[PDB]
């Protein structure tokens, strides 16, 4: 029997750890996180200190409670829906071009708030972008933020310092840079961004599946696969503007603020020249109709 | 605390008259009970001779006759209003007279709703039992015999649970009323077993009556039956026969008395609301309009075409009927008049002549019986009639004249329009105004009259606004004017809403026979009240106690509100102290915070008790009325250690008067002590009475002396003194605290030699300087 | 409309027929008792009112099981702060039905009180195991006479007898006649007459329910007064205020001053963020518009129920578990401002249900506001 909070009685684990929560009050259903303190690797403090930062942006869940229970850290939070991997996999791994466009456009906004409260994410795959639930149902939250860092100072905006020498994570999803353990920045979330657009495009990414025995060979294949491939192989066979998204990210300098407007503008021309509706219908609203 | 209370005029209402051979076999008597009082005269041929007048320890509710077998005289039942029952006699011995008690007992039950058509007392024709109807669903049986010096009863369960009228009517006794349910109003029979303890089926079917029946006349033999009497019929049920009759002359107001003009009851005498006087007059029934009398609580037909009317709205009469005389029409001629100051729903003290002695006039009487009274000190009474009903009276010195609120009945026209019913003192003034505006059926106009206070002519009359309702008023200088005004605080009031939303203050002068509207402010609510307050006026509106200042542009300018949890229906004022009121006992303590411009409560205290007045006696005491006819006092202690104290007042005084209070006032009626203070207060029944305070010394001293004397003194009906005098509602009774009966002390003075000595044996003539003393505070 | 009022009272959520007592205790008045409280209960409790609960705690399930051998009656204190610990005035609930359950091997008791008698509380004393008894002292219940039936003209006492707004008309001129005599007028002495101001409640009550008002409502007004009480969404300091009056007279009309004066109803915590007015107002029960119910856990919850509610977001998906209103479903509620939970939407299941939506609001959780 576990009551986290004093109110949220722990139904099912609905992820690996989230669990189903429902509040002994209401009946509200709340997702609780579950970390054991003295864990390998501790993030739930982390996160609950960003989302107190985060809290306010469109797209961003809020925070019920953090604490402790037991021997583990708690957060209680907003329950969402599905990860766009879990869609991915609704829709037999097969996006189409609407349903990327219209992604695309949430997924950059998401993206941008976070930095603008002076934190890059470092984590962008499908598997942190969800639906919400209910009235939330259309609308893209960005989530998991374990892996964020900040890159500039609040007040003087002055920007972290060039580094090399780190260790990448989710490869597939990484920039070029971030393998060549160059540090990250705002760049290197959109660079990631567009990986995860291309993977929707085509069911697989040219590094995908590079077997090899370690963590370290896994990786040591797909980061200078990817470095083989040109983007414009790559994206072959799928709008310019692919392509062009790409080309800029991987444009960018390290301290340089990408240019949101621009990269939005991209896709919603296309999305216009493509003669589609905004109309919140996709590929997986019709299979449940 | 420790007040002392004590009568200044007894009460003069009439509630009540009966005639019959009470004194003597042989003398025709008529008895008249006054609340507390039971007057008896002999009816001689050139008016009325009196006799004895007792007092009793009680508000006489029932008062008749009878005369049981073996008898040589009547006997007369009295039950009072606390349920004391008995059967008294009169015995003369010589010179000496006194009232024997024949049997006596308390017929209250521990169980029971108070009936809506209030008490009614009946005897059987051959004196078997006395019924009583105090409780609804409950037929209350005393059986009349010698053995029963206790009155004990028993009730019959009476299923007709809203009863109108009964009587007894003229083999088994057998009772004959009238009840009302969904199916209507009906008569129906009972006859009542001694034996059996219960009712049995009466002697007739029940029938089917007017919806607006009322009373109930029983017939004697030869004709028998009964007679219903309602608003728009007169019928005569007995058993079978029917006669009815719906007379247009008795349409326009409701019957509410009757009597028996010849013992074999030929003819009858009716009086309505409004004065009417009728006679109804067995093969057919009619009615014949006689004249014009006082409005009649009770008539009774003495003997030669007299008549004696008892008045509770206005003055008694003796009137001389021509019935007879076939010439001549009928016509309703006036013999005799009888002071009644009641009811007295206002008044003030004015030092008009003696410039020492103060002099009372106030309001009294209701619709035609309204009036002014001056009363001076044996009282002297000078009636100025108003034909219409005074509301509230305040005198002017300045302008040497009285301001008078008062208000009229008028009917609507068919030409759209309202007529007075008779010239009345608002509309026959010698100068008039009306305020500037913005099918049958009553409406009620209200006037500010000015009258001199020398001539008690009616100077001037202002109506007031449709609707208009008119509460407060005042009169005093404000602010920097020297100019004194009068000031009417009104209410509008229409039928479909349910609390007043509007009201004006209105600032009034008198000056060289003029009176003009210097200025109207115009609230949210009804003015229920006003006072002076150091120089500005305090004026209540529904629930809100507002300051105003007087400004040099003669306007009034709010200084300051405070929103209240009750509707401030009483203010009063001592000093920078205030104490709001309403109705249900809730009273309250404010002061005027004047370095900070607001106000603040001092203390307060809730016992929810229906109140009809309050008056400040000191700085630390409150005097009130509340529920079934009492007096209390209230104390604050802003000494005291802890704030929840101090806020706090005590219920010092409790004291059952038998009076209904409608004002205080301070002031006196002697020239100008073991006494301190005095406050004078008018009541219902017309009563004046007076409150004084004590010493604790003086307090202790009277208060044994009550207890003596309520061993030697005899009370009528053997009501015990301490009983009377509790504090009474349905749901308490409490032993009087605070209070000394100046009544009872000063009745020392007309006790025995011999009973005077009892009484002091720890002198009498040293205590009779005490209480010689005491008379000289009224 | 076509949903049976009488289901929510019936607190059919609980489950199977409860045991039913029909014995009755009642304190005499103004007697010293020394009464039990519930530890948990918070609730502010009007006499006639219906508390359900469900108690999970050892110590809590022994202390009813001995009540249901006693005079089965605890105290629920009228809390000034609840972590202050401090109350001066609560009620008797003398609890009617029971039944005890061993659910997945924990005992459970469901219970029905109603509350019966008000006091002022004297003494509190929590003992040694934990559960707390309450020296209290019974309030008296005040019942006046009618106001002039002493200046009653005993000849015009027969205008006392009486046969809509022509009725009126002569009730207040027949009844009180008497009003001549005193300096009062006659409609002074209807702002305080107990069936003109139950007359006048009656005539809000009608605005929410469309049951005729002859049966369902009480003829007594103490016992009216004290169930319109119970319906009256207001704050916790304003009914511990309601509570204190003794006379119905005074009570009947702090009610009808609240009724008008008051007509929004905000959340507490923003205190101006408007949430429903009382035009919204209706009832789908039979106790009224607001009655009290229980979570499956225990909590109890006042559900005020309006038609339209605003500035609420919806949390979640319809559930149909534990429909305090069968044949509805529910979905969490939070004020748009500071996120507060305000109640709950109820979502019709059936097409031919009317009302298809509603709202259910728990009134602890809002503030009767007065406009301008
Ligand atoms: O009509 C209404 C409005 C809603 C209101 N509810 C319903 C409810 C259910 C609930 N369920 C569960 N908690 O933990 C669980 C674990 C497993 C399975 C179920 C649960 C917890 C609280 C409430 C509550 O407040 C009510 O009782 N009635
Ligand atoms: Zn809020």
């Amino acid at each position: 029997e576990f009551i986290v909070g004093g109110k949220y009685k722990l139904v099912r684990k609905i992820g690996s750890d989230i669990y189903l929560a429902i509040n002994i009050t209401n009946g509200e259903e709340v997702a609780v996180k579950l970390e054991s303190q003295k864990a390998r690797h501790p993030q739930l403090l982390y996160e609950s200190k960003l989302y107190k930062i985060l809290q306010g942006g469109v797209g961003i869940p809020h925070i019920r409670w953090y604490g402790q229970e037991k021997d583990y850290n708690v957060l209680v939070m907003d329950l969402l829906g599905p990860s766009l991997e879990d869609l991915f996999n609704f829709c037999s791994r097969r996006f189409t071009m609407k349903t990327v466009l219209m992604l695309a456009d949430q997924m950059i906004s998401r993206i941008e708030y976070v930095h603008t409260k002076n934190f890059i994410h470092r984590d962008i795959k499908p598997d942190n972008f969800l639906m919400g639930i209910g009235r939330h149902c259309n609308k893209l939250f960005l989530i998991d933020f374990g892996l964020a860092k900040k890159y500039r100072d609040n007040r003087t905006r002055q920007h972290i310092p060039y580094r090399e020498d780190k260790n990448l994570g989710t490869a597939r999803y990484a920039s070029i840079n971030a393998h060549l353990g160059i540090e990250q920045s705002r760049r290197d979330d959109m660079e990631s961004l567009g990986y995860v657009l291309m993977y929707f495009n085509r069911t697989s990414l040219p590094w995908q599946g590079l077997k090899a025995a370690t963590k370290k060979q896994k990786y040591e294949k797909i980061s200078e696969k990817k470095m083989s491939t040109p983007v414009e192989v790559l994206c072959k066979g799928f709008p310019a503007e692919f392509a062009m998204y790409l080309n800029y990210c991987r444009g960018l300098r390290f301290e340089e603020a990408p240019d949101y407007m621009y990269l939005r503008q991209l896709f919603r021309i296309l999305f216009r020249t493509l003669n589609h509706q905004y109309d919140y219908t996709f590929d997986w609203t019709m299979l449940k109709q | 605390s420790y007040n002392y209370v004590v009568t200044a005029q007894k009460p003069t209402a009439v509630n009540g008259c009966v005639t019959g051979h009470f004194t003597s076999a042989e003398d025709l008597n008529l008895l008249i009970a006054k609340n507390t009082r039971l007057e008896i005269y002999v009816v001689t041929a050139e008016g009325l001779r009196p006799v004895k007048e007792v007092g009793m320890y009680g508000k006489i509710a029932v008062m008749e006759l009878f005369r049981p077998k073996g008898e040589s005289k009547d006997l007369l039942f009295i039950l009072t209003a606390k349920y004391n029952a008995c059967i008294l006699e009169y015995k003369q011995s010589g010179e000496s007279i006194d009232i024997i008690t024949r049997a006596h007992g308390n017929v209250q039950d521990r169980i029971g709703r108070p009936s809506e058509t209030g008490i009614i007392g009946i005897i059987d024709p051959e004196c078997r039992m006395i019924g009583l109807r105090l409780y609804d669903g409950l037929f209350k049986v005393i059986p009349l015999d010698r053995d029963n010096k206790e009155l004990k009863a028993f009730n019959i369960r009476l299923e007709e649970l809203h009863v109108i009228d009964v009587k007894f009517l003229y083999q088994a006794p057998t009772i004959c009323f009238v009840y009302q349910d969904p199916q209507g109003r009906h008569v129906k029979t009972y006859e009542v077993s001694l034996r059996e303890k219960e009712f049995n089926k009466g002697p007739w079917k029940q029938e089917n009556v007017e919806a607006e029946a009322s009373m109930v006349i029983a017939v004697p033999e030869p004709f028998g039956g009964a007679i219903i009497i309602g608003q728009e019929s007169i019928t005569y049920h007995n058993g079978d026969k029917y006669l009815a009759i719906a007379p247009p002359i008795i349409k326009q107001s409701t019957i509410v008395c009757h009597n028996r003009v010849d013992p074999n009851g030929s003819r009858y005498l009716l009086g309505d609301m409004e004065g009417r006087l009728f006679m109804l007059l067995l093969k057919d029934l009619r009615v014949e309009l006689l004249g014009e009398t006082s409005i009649a609580e009770c008539l009774t037909y003495l003997d030669n075409g007299v008549v004696f009317v008892g008045s509770r709205l206005g003055d008694s009469q003796l009137v001389k009927l021509n019935v007879d005389s076939n010439e001549q029409g009928s016509y309703v001629v006036a013999m005799e008049t009888f002071t009644n100051l009641g009811p007295i729903v206002d008044m003030c003290v004015v030092d008009l002549e003696r410039q020492g002695q103060g002099q009372l006039v106030t309001c009294s009487g209701a619709f035609k019986e309204g009036s002014l009274r001056i009363i001076r000190n044996k009282l002297h009474i000078r009636t100025v009639p108003l034909y219409e009903s005074p509301r509230k009276i305040c005198y002017q010195e300045v302008s040497q004249c009285f301001g008078v609120l008062s208000s009229r009945i008028e009917v609507q026209d068919t030409s759209g329009g309202t007529t007075a019913l008779r010239p009345s003192a608002s509309t026959q003034a010698l100068s008039s105004s009306v305020s500037s505006s913005k099918f049958g059926e009553e409406v009620e106009v209200h006037n500010l009259l000015i009258i001199d206070q020398h001539t008690f002519e009616v100077l001037h009359a202002h109506q007031f606004l449709q609707n208009e309702y008119a509460l407060s008023l005042v009169s005093c200088k404000l602010g920097k004017d020297p100019n004194t005004y009068f000031i009417v605080g009104t209410a509008m009031v229409y039928p479909e809403e349910a609390e007043p939303k509007q009201g004006r203050i209105v600032v009034f002068q008198y000056s060289d026979g003029k009176l003009q509207t210097v200025a109207e402010k115009e609230v949210k609510g009804a003015v229920y009240s006003m006072v002076e307050f150091n120089g500005k006026l305090l004026a209540s509106i529904n629930s809100t106690v507002r300051l105003y200042e007087w400004t040099t542009e003669k306007e009034l300018r709010t200084e300051c509100n405070h929103y209240n949890n009750i509707m401030a229906l009483y203010l009063k004022t001592k000093g920078d102290f205030i104490l709001v009121g309403d109705l249900m006992r809730s009273v309250l303590l404010l002061a005027y915070k004047p370095m900070e411009g607001n106000f603040e409560e001092i203390a307060r205290d809730f016992n929810p008790n229906w109140m009809s007045a309050v008056e400040i006696l000191d700085d630390d005491n409150f005097l009130g009325a509340e529920n079934a006819f009492n007096l209390f006092v209230c104390q604050k202690d802003s000494a005291a250690t802890t704030d929840e104290e101090r806020q706090h007042l005590q219920e010092v005084g409790l004291f059952h008067l038998g009076e209904f209070v409608n004002v205080f006032c301070h002031g006196s009626l002697v020239m100008q002590t073991p006494t301190q203070g005095s406050v004078l207060f008018g009541t219902v029944n017309g009563m004046i009475g007076l409150v004084t305070s004590l010493s604790e010394s003086w307090y202790n001293l009277l208060l044994d002396m009550q207890n003596r004397l309520n061993k030697v003194i005899k009370s009528v009906g053997k009501i015990e003194h301490s009983f009377w005098r509790s504090f009474h509602t349905e749901r308490k009774t409490e032993p009087a605290t605070g209070f000394i009966d100046g009544d009872l002390i000063e009745s020392f003075l007309d006790i025995s030699r011999p009973k005077m000595q009892e009484v002091v044996a720890n002198t009498a003539d040293d205590l009779i300087k005490v209480v010689e003393e005491l008379t000289r505070i009224h | 409309i076509n949903f049976d009022t009488s289901l929510p009272t019936s607190h059919t959520y609980l489950g199977a027929d409860m045991e039913e007592f029909h014995g009755r205790t009642l304190h005499d008045d103004d007697s010293c008792q020394v009464i039990p409280v519930l530890p948990q209960v918070m609730m502010i409790l009007i006499p006639g009112q219906t508390l359900p609960l469900q108690l999970f705690h050892p110590q809590e399930v022994s202390m009813v099981r001995n009540l249901i051998q006693k005079d089965r009656t605890f105290a629920v204190l009228a809390y000034s702060n609840v972590q202050e610990r401090e109350a001066q005035f609560g009620t008797t609930a003398e609890i009617y039905a029971y039944r005890e359950e061993q659910d997945f091997g924990i005992e459970i008791v469901k219970v029905k009180a109603i509350g019966r008698q008000r006091f002022k509380v004297l003494e509190l004393r929590t003992q040694s195991d934990g559960i707390q008894q309450a020296k209290v002292q019974i309030l008296p219940e005040c019942v006046l006479p009618s106001t002039m039936s002493a200046v009653q003209l005993e000849s015009l006492n027969k205008c006392q007898i009486f046969p809509s707004y022509k009725w009126w008309q002569k009730y207040q001129k027949r009844k009180f006649h008497c009003a001549n005599l005193t300096s009062w007028p006659r409609w002074l002495y209807s702002l305080y007459d107990a069936e003109t101001l139950m007359d006048r409640i009656k005539k809000q009550l009608r605005e929410w329910d469309e049951n005729l008002k002859d049966d369902s409502l009480p003829s007594n007004p103490i016992d009216f007064s004290y169930r319109v009480a119970a319906c009256l969404p207001i704050d916790d300091v304003l009914r511990i205020q309601l509570l204190k009056i003794g006379s119905a007279i005074q009570r009947l009309r702090c009610e009808l001053d609240i009724m008008n004066k008051c007509t929004s109803l905000c959340c507490k915590q923003c205190q101006e963020t408007e949430i429903t007015t009382k035009n919204e107002i209706f009832s789908l029960s039979l106790c009224g518009p607001m009655a009290a119910y229980v979570n499956p856990h225990g909590y109890v919850h006042e559900t005020l129920t309006v038609y339209k509610a605003c500035n609420l977001n919806l949390i979640g998906r319809p559930s149909t578990e534990h429909s305090w209103f069968p044949g509805y479903a529910w979905t969490v509620a939070q004020c748009k401002i500071c996120a507060s939970h305000i109640g709950w939407k109820f979502t019709a299941t059936k097409k031919d249900m009317s009302p298809q939506k509603f709202w259910g609001l728990t009134r602890s959780a809002l503030l009767p506001t007065i406009p301008d």
